[PDB]
């Protein structure tokens, strides 16, 4: 059960629901890597600090 | 930087009824220049990780 799925609308306020039926278990994905996966910088004449992810 | 140029001139007719005259020396100048240079270069990152070497 999830609240976020594609839902469309036609005129006269009628709705259409999608509801994928997968039951697969599964497809696949992998994480991989960049370089510099995380970093921090700052602005000295001001006062700030940052984060990055990428 | 300075320098002293060397003396030159006639001897004279060593003679009576007259006297001699002494003589003089000069000086001179020299210069130089200071110069300075430099440059830079760079790269992207994404390209580095995607290309297989650095």
């Amino acid at each position: 059960v999830d609240d976020s799925m594609p839902v469309e609308t036609l005129e006269d306020g009628t709705k259409v629901f999608t509801s994928y039926l997968f039951g697969a278990g599964a497809l696949g994905y992998a994480e991989g890597q960049p370089e510099v996966p995380t970093e921090t910088a700052r602005n000295a004449l001001g006062s700030q600090d940052i984060l990055i992810n990428r | 930087m300075p320098y002293w140029n060397d003396l030159d001139g006639d001897s004279q007719v060593l003679n009576d009824t007259d006297d001699l005259v002494p003589q003089k020396i000069n000086a001179g100048q020299d210069k130089a220049v200071l110069i300075l240079r430099g440059n830079a270069w760079s790269s992207h990152d994404l390209a580095a990780t995607l290309s297989g070497s650095d």
